[PDB]
RNA sequence: UUUAUGCUCU
RNA sequence: CGCGGGGUGGAGCAGCCCGGUAGCUCGUCGGGCUCAUAACCCGAAGGUCGUCGGUUCAAAUCCGGCCCCCGCAACCA
RNA sequence: CCUACGGGCAGGCGCCGAGGGUAGGGCCCGUGACUGGGGCGAAGUCGUAACAAGGUAGCUGUACCGGAAGGUGCGGCUGGAUC
RNA sequence: CACCUCGAUGUCGGCUCGUCGCAUCCUGGGGCUGAAGAAGGUCCCAAGGGUUGGGCUGUUCGCCCAUUAAAGCGGCACGCG
RNA sequence: UGCGAAUGCCGGCAUGAGUAACGAUAAAGAGGGUGAGAAUCCCUCUCGCCGUAAGCCCAAGGGUUCCUACGCAAUGGUCGUCAGCGUAGGGUUAGGCGGGACCUAAGGUGAAGCCGAAAGGCGUAGCCGAAGGGCAGCCGGUUAAUAUUCCGGCCCUUCCCGCAGGUGCGAUGGGGGGACGCUCUAGGCUAGGGGGACCGGAGCCAUGGACGAGCCCGGCCAGAAGCGCAGGGUGGGAGGUAGGCAAAUCCGCCUCCCAACAAGCUCUGCGUGGUGGGGAAGCCCGUACGGGUGACAACCCCCCGAAGCCAGGGAGCCAAGAAAAGCCUCUAAGCACAACCUGCGGGAACCCGUACCGCAAACCGACACAGGUGGGCGGGUGCAAGAGCACUCAGGCGCGCGGGAGAACCCUCGCCAAGGAACUCUGCAAGUUGGCCCCGUAACUUCGGGAGAAGGGGUGCUCCCUGGGGUGAUGAGCCCCGGGGAGCCGCAGUGAACAGGCUCUGGCGACUGUUUACCAAAAACACAGCUCUCUGCGAACUCGUAAGAGGAGGUAUAGGGAGCGACGCUUGCCCGGUGCCGGAAGGUCAAGGGGAGGGGUGCAAGCCCCGAACCGAAGCCCCGGUGAACGGCGGCCGUAACUAUAACGGUCCUAAGGUAGCGAAAUUCCUUGUCGGGUAAGUUCCGACCUGCACGAAAAGCGUAACGACCGGAGCGCUGUCUCGGCGAGGGACCCGGUGAAAUUGAACUGGCCGUGAAGAUGCGGCCUACCCGUGGCAGGACGAAAAGACCCCGUGGAGCUUUACUGC
RNA sequence: GGCGAGCUAGCCCUGGCCAGGGUGAAGCUGGGGUGAGACCCAGUGGAGGCCCGAACCGGUGGGGGAUGCAAACCCCUCGGA
RNA sequence: CGUGGUUCGUGGAGCCAUGGGGGAAUCUGGGCGGACCACCGCCUAAGGCUAAGUACUCCGGGUGACCGAUAGCGCACCAGU
């Protein structure tokens, strides 16, 4: 669910928080397998290269396991489900029979205390990782690799997933969370199930400050600027765009496509 | 009201110090210039211990 | 597959 | 009194560049279909082209003055 | 003050108290620029929605739309004519 | 019109403080009346003094309320920063 | 090579002028002393001001300002005999305080490596980097000036060596730990404080009373082991093991078995502790201060009590809260007559800082400048509390010109008959209201609010009765919340100080918040939230020549761009033009390919030139799509049985002709539209109408409770705003002594009127008036000062900005 | 071509600060309620870009200052806390 | 093909240089004499060094129809203070 508040202040009236009942003995995280210190910095070497960032709560980085072939065959028990501030999804601490501990992005359903495993073997149930080629066509899946052995990249956002649609050569055909139909190599690992914490999309920040906590500084409209600053600056009492709506740097921002045309990747795609 | 000069001995050496001047080619010319002029002090005098 | 309408009181 | 566009059968529009003949829809009139009206069908009438002057062989048309119509302008002060 | 004085009376203070005052509520009646529909009214305007299968069967709850009656969608009723 | 002023002559209105003109708003004095009286009209003399308080608007001005003997018009760098 | 002008340059000296001013209105007076000289230096007494400071202690910064002697030319806004000033001499003492022979953070640097014309830019490890982590000293005494530094007492750290005991020792490597948020919080303590009839103490009895359980003063500090109280940390065995980049017996994981509890084992805090040390008032001396005594001082009970300690305590919550070393454990090479561990003993223990100022006369502001400057302490009484307010301790100050006088005028204050907004652009300003307890409280509403709504009553002191809590006993005392009854006094009881004026109704913005440092705080920005669009991840996008980096150690519930801007109800039609999106055709199209065909020169082989068809991308053309893409959303004429008006019609054009809802409005020109409401009167205000110059739906449309130092209209309250002023206070103005500027200044022997003049005359004409010179005052003129007009134009002057201007990158 | 973020703006790392009072969200417990619920009532609890108000951060209105104490100050008033 | 250099700014544009593509030969070889061809001549590219004559004046000296303390160097003087 999602937590609501009686309006005992404005903003608290619309404010809505995440449900943390799914969260098992978190609080203190697992200092070992993560965390590392997280270098919080809003610009590159010198200059701001992404506007409107900075501030917001300090964070410890949980170094999660986005490649599971690392431990083929070795099963493991799910010890806890934890809060991770560095992603929308929740994380699951799992103890391997090895005695090795690793975090995984907690899939929807994944219960505390169940066994998990990865490999060409691997029962087709929730939490288990397999090379795409060995997953029954039609199953939903998450944390997919885009190229073999390069680590998961796709469907890692809270509530996201991907469907295996068919096979074609050493490639299988996924339908990515974006809706794009893509061919991915069969050797690429995926893990069965959707991501979970899917109520995520339904929280309401409620106030300006709430955005400040997440590290988002106020965003100012070109419309409020001067010509020096933005295509939309200037006028003299409000103003339509007076030209095709543009970004501070001049390019159009309503329709104009941006994907590089001649791109090797193009040969493996087929949708929106 | 708070004026511009807010002395800080580290700031001063870290900024116009001799070593700072020698790292940058632009700084090495400041010393070149200052020396050629016969300046008595090639660098802001600073102290502390 | 082209039509709509018929002033007032007896 | 700045600039631009206009004024043509009863209504609303063309025709004006480039000269020489005024067209469209509606309406009006006469006849038909209907018990009857309208619709519908067959016919016909009707404009000197705001105005005075000028140009030409010839002026709605090109040129000038006057009277009306519409639009725009009247800023630094 | 009078005494038939461990008294009474006058007088004094106190409670409540008609009402007056101040402040805020409730109900009801009249009235108000303007505005909504309604009823009624011998011979006004626009159409034709319904009654015959009404010339798109009708009616219906709801929804959108339209000068107007209405039209259309969805589902419902027969209180629909026709072999 | 463009004559002094652009190495600067601060621009409306209000307030304050006035002062002057008379083409007189009131008060004084007159002639004429289509002046019975009372009350007016119109013109002449007259500048001594007086010439209200409010509502509206930044307003000047003006409309309005209540009065008044009257609620005068102007000039003074549209008097006066 | 000749100066009078350049708002010329450098310098000197003038004018204003003995004028303004002498820098917070906390405040002064006298006696004595010193001295050539004293309001200004010293001392005494009286008075006043600070006291969450204007007292005290740190960090910056400053750098002799520190202490003392001898000095007053200058510096000191006056004076100085004094000084933060001149001369000289002295003064800063550390194994434990801070920093370094420790750690890491952002960042910086940077073997490897990558990139760049050169300069140079990146960058893994490593190294540097601190107000973070780590680490051993507490109480007194002493100097003119330093002290956790010297001294005294008690107490600890590390290094080296050596004995003894013990163990597989051994690391830069593995593991543990260090180790972490915000809010609220428990128990027990400590600092701190109040009281005491108890303990110690010089003295005091005034002025009517008091020889009193009187008054006045003080009743502690530090301390090892041991011990006691409170609390933090922690399970103990065994087997298995494939993970923790080698190896571990360690950690991790699975299974057994015992504890379940601090029980124990530890580590802190507090108490006690051998001992050591401090120790008032007052009186006597001497200051320029401090010293003697009080003393053989006392040294104790009760109460209040932290935000500090036990500390890694506990609970709740979402935004999910450094690192590394010290440290412990594990093992590796190696070495195990090593080594490491424990205990004792002896020895060894370096560099830098240390004065003084430090909310300020010593720091930042040219000044002994009413400004600015981070952390700690910051006592008492009363007032509901408090760091608030008043008065006060300690301590520190009266602010470096004074003395008089009692005008206008100014500033800052106090009061005011009657009236009570009549003031004015506006109640601007000032008033009123004002704390706490109680009673009570509407529309509307998003059910929270609106609410401190509004409006009221109570408030002191005395005696009596009386209920609970804390600590103690289940008690007394001391604290802490109260409850009831009878009285007392004044004009007045939150008696002084600190403490909302209220209501009604519009506009804009939802809200808290943000902004033009120094004329705008707002209806502007931001904001949650809605939509569009781009982005499949070496993402898009941004910075960079690049390497590289941000995005992000993120992944479509994510990230970038854009507009809108809580929320409610909604957001209509046009794709013709522009943009974007799609379109394997067709048209055009550059280099290049291709060369029919022609040309120059050769005796020629040849060399060398042009050059048609044709094949050649993107782009444009062309065909479609697209509105929360740029954008746009008509005109004339007629018509109903009173008139009017026109549901209706005709016609012209369009890509389509503005829907809902609003509407003289933040928009309405005519305009103070018309009508209604408010007022005695209303250019504004509120409600309507619609003839909308020139509203209208995400440059959103129409509403909306709550909120606002926003802007408008009205009323109650109350007033010096006003009728309309008056009196009074203090700081100035004035006079006297001391010090003593400024802009400005062609030179001046500088009057009025009417004329004249480059058109506004002290300076010309005529007349008028007028003895010479000041002081206090007002501001009409010197087209007064100031700034080489900010407006305007001019210059083939400049700069910011725009675009379907040109040309480039 | 160099010098500047010791002022100011933003961000990164590490610390510190916010008297006192008021309002009383969720949750919890208990009770009622039901077939079971929703839910209602108490008490507990202690949420919030919540309220009043010092420090602290501000700079709303007015007055003063205008060769100033001050090249942005002082007083009163006011905003956040 | 793209550019630079030369007086040569695409010009009839050679020559020298060279970022890109293609790519030889060794005396009967190659370059040049201003597109190109012939003829006639000049010279031997893709390795390197080389005194002197030339430029300057921190420094020492000698001279001046050069200055003489507002001049002359910024500095005649403990001034790049
Ligand atoms: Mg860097
Ligand atoms: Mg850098
Ligand atoms: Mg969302
Ligand atoms: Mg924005
Ligand atoms: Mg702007
Ligand atoms: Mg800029
Ligand atoms: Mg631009
Ligand atoms: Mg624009
Ligand atoms: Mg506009
Ligand atoms: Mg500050
Ligand atoms: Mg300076
Ligand atoms: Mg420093
Ligand atoms: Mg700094
Ligand atoms: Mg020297
Ligand atoms: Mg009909
Ligand atoms: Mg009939
Ligand atoms: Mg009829
Ligand atoms: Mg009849
Ligand atoms: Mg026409
Ligand atoms: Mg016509
Ligand atoms: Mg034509
Ligand atoms: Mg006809
Ligand atoms: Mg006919
Ligand atoms: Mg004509
Ligand atoms: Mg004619
Ligand atoms: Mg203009
Ligand atoms: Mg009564
Ligand atoms: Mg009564
Ligand atoms: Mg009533
Ligand atoms: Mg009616
Ligand atoms: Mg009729
Ligand atoms: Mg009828
Ligand atoms: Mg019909
Ligand atoms: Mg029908
Ligand atoms: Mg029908
Ligand atoms: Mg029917
Ligand atoms: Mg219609
Ligand atoms: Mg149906
Ligand atoms: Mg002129
Ligand atoms: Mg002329
Ligand atoms: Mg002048
Ligand atoms: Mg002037
Ligand atoms: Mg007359
Ligand atoms: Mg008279
Ligand atoms: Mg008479
Ligand atoms: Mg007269
Ligand atoms: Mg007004
Ligand atoms: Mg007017
Ligand atoms: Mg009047
Ligand atoms: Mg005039
Ligand atoms: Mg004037
Ligand atoms: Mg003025
Ligand atoms: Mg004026
Ligand atoms: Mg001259
Ligand atoms: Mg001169
Ligand atoms: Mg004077
Ligand atoms: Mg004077
Ligand atoms: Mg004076
Ligand atoms: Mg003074
Ligand atoms: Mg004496
Ligand atoms: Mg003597
Ligand atoms: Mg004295
Ligand atoms: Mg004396
Ligand atoms: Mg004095
Ligand atoms: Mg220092
Ligand atoms: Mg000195
Ligand atoms: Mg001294
Ligand atoms: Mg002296
Ligand atoms: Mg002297
Ligand atoms: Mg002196
Ligand atoms: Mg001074
Ligand atoms: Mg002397
Ligand atoms: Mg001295
Ligand atoms: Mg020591
Ligand atoms: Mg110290
Ligand atoms: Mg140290
Ligand atoms: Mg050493
Ligand atoms: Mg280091
Ligand atoms: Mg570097
Ligand atoms: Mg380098
Ligand atoms: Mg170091
Ligand atoms: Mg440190
Ligand atoms: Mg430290
Ligand atoms: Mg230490
Ligand atoms: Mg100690
Ligand atoms: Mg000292
Ligand atoms: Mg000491
Ligand atoms: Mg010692
Ligand atoms: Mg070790
Ligand atoms: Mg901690
Ligand atoms: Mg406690
Ligand atoms: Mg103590
Ligand atoms: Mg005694
Ligand atoms: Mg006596
Ligand atoms: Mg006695
Ligand atoms: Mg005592
Ligand atoms: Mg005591
Ligand atoms: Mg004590
Ligand atoms: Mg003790
Ligand atoms: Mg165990
Ligand atoms: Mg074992
Ligand atoms: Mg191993
Ligand atoms: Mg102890
Ligand atoms: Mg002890
Ligand atoms: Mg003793
Ligand atoms: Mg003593
Ligand atoms: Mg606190
Ligand atoms: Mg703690
Ligand atoms: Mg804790
Ligand atoms: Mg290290
Ligand atoms: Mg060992
Ligand atoms: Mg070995
Ligand atoms: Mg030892
Ligand atoms: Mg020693
Ligand atoms: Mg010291
Ligand atoms: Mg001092
Ligand atoms: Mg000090
Ligand atoms: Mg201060
Ligand atoms: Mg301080
Ligand atoms: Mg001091
Ligand atoms: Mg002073
Ligand atoms: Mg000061
Ligand atoms: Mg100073
Ligand atoms: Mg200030
Ligand atoms: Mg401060
Ligand atoms: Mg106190
Ligand atoms: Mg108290
Ligand atoms: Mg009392
Ligand atoms: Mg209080
Ligand atoms: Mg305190
Ligand atoms: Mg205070
Ligand atoms: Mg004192
Ligand atoms: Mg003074
Ligand atoms: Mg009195
Ligand atoms: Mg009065
Ligand atoms: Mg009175
Ligand atoms: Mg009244
Ligand atoms: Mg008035
Ligand atoms: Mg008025
Ligand atoms: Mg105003
Ligand atoms: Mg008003
Ligand atoms: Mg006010
Ligand atoms: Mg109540
Ligand atoms: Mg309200
Ligand atoms: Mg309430
Ligand atoms: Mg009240
Ligand atoms: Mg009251
Ligand atoms: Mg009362
Ligand atoms: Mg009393
Ligand atoms: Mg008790
Ligand atoms: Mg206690
Ligand atoms: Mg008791
Ligand atoms: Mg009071
Ligand atoms: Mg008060
Ligand atoms: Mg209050
Ligand atoms: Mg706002
Ligand atoms: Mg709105
Ligand atoms: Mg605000
Ligand atoms: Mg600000
Ligand atoms: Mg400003
Ligand atoms: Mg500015
Ligand atoms: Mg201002
Ligand atoms: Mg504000
Ligand atoms: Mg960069
Ligand atoms: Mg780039
Ligand atoms: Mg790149
Ligand atoms: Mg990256
Ligand atoms: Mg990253
Ligand atoms: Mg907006
Ligand atoms: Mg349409
Ligand atoms: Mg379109
Ligand atoms: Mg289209
Ligand atoms: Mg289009
Ligand atoms: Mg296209
Ligand atoms: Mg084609
Ligand atoms: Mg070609
Ligand atoms: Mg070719
Ligand atoms: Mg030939
Ligand atoms: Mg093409
Ligand atoms: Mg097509
Ligand atoms: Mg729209
Ligand atoms: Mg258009
Ligand atoms: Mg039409
Ligand atoms: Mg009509
Ligand atoms: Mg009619
Ligand atoms: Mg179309
Ligand atoms: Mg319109
Ligand atoms: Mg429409
Ligand atoms: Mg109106
Ligand atoms: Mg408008
Ligand atoms: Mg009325
Ligand atoms: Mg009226
Ligand atoms: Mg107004
Ligand atoms: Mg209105
Ligand atoms: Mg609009
Ligand atoms: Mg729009
Ligand atoms: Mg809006
Ligand atoms: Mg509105
Ligand atoms: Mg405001
Ligand atoms: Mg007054
Ligand atoms: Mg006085
Ligand atoms: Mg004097
Ligand atoms: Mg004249
Ligand atoms: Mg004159
Ligand atoms: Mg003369
Ligand atoms: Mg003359
Ligand atoms: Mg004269
Ligand atoms: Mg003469
Ligand atoms: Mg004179
Ligand atoms: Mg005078
Ligand atoms: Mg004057
Ligand atoms: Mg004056
Ligand atoms: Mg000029
Ligand atoms: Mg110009
Ligand atoms: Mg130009
Ligand atoms: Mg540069
Ligand atoms: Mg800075
Ligand atoms: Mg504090
Ligand atoms: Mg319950
Ligand atoms: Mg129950
Ligand atoms: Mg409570
Ligand atoms: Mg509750
Ligand atoms: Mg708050
Ligand atoms: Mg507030
Ligand atoms: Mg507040
Ligand atoms: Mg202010
Ligand atoms: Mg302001
Ligand atoms: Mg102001
Ligand atoms: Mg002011
Ligand atoms: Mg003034
Ligand atoms: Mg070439
Ligand atoms: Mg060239
Ligand atoms: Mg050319
Ligand atoms: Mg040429
Ligand atoms: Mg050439
Ligand atoms: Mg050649
Ligand atoms: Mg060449
Ligand atoms: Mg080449
Ligand atoms: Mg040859
Ligand atoms: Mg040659
Ligand atoms: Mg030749
Ligand atoms: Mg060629
Ligand atoms: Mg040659
Ligand atoms: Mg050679
Ligand atoms: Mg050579
Ligand atoms: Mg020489
Ligand atoms: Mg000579
Ligand atoms: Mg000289
Ligand atoms: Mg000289
Ligand atoms: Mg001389
Ligand atoms: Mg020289
Ligand atoms: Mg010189
Ligand atoms: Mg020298």
């Amino acid at each position: 669910a999602v937590k609501k508040f009686k309006p005992y202040t404005p903003s608290r009236r619309f404010m809505t928080v995440a449900d943390f009942s799914e969260i098992t003995k978190t609080e203190p995280e697992k200092s070992l397998v993560k965390p590392l210190k997280k270098t919080g910095g809003r610009n590159n070497q010198g200059r701001i290269t992404v506007r409107f960032r900075g501030g917001g709560h300090k964070r410890l980085y949980r170094i999660i396991d986005f490649k599971r072939w690392d431990k083929v065959g070795i099963p493991a028990k799910v010890a806890a489900i934890e809060y991770d501030p560095n992603r929308s999804a929740r994380i699951a601490l799992l103890h391997y029979v090895d005695g090795e501990k690793r975090y995984i992005i907690a899939p929807d359903g994944l219960q505390v205390g169940q066994q998990v495993v990865a490999g060409p073997d691997a029962p087709i149930q929730v939490g288990n990782a397999l090379p795409l080629r060995f997953i029954p066509v039609g199953t939903v899946v998450h944390a997919v690799e885009l190229e073999p052995k390069k680590g998961a990249k796709l469907a890692r956002a809270a509530g996201t997933s991907a469907q295996i649609q068919g096979r074609e050569g050493d490639y299988v055909i996924l339908r990515l969370p974006s809706g794009e139909l893509r061919k991915v190599h069969g050797e690429c690992y995926a893990t069965v199930g959707a991501v979970g914490n899917a109520d995520h999309k339904n929280i309401v920040l409620g106030k300006a400050g709430r955005s400040r906590w997440l590290g988002r500084r106020p965003h100012v409209r070109g419309a409020a600027m001067n010509p020096v600053d933005h295509p939309h600056g200037g006028g003299e009492g409000r103003a339509p765009r007076g030209r095709p709506p543009a970004s501070p740097w001049g390019w159009q921002t309503k329709g104009l496509k941006t994907r590089k045309r001649r791109k090797p990747s193009s040969r493996f795609i087929i949708a929106r | 009201m708070k004026r511009t000069w807010q002395p800080n001995r580290r700031k001063r050496a870290k900024t116009h110090g001799f070593r700072a001047r020698m790292r940058t080619p632009g700084g090495r010319k400041v010393l070149k210039r200052r020396r050629q002029k016969g300046r008595w002090r090639l660098t802001p005098a600073v102290r502390k211990r």
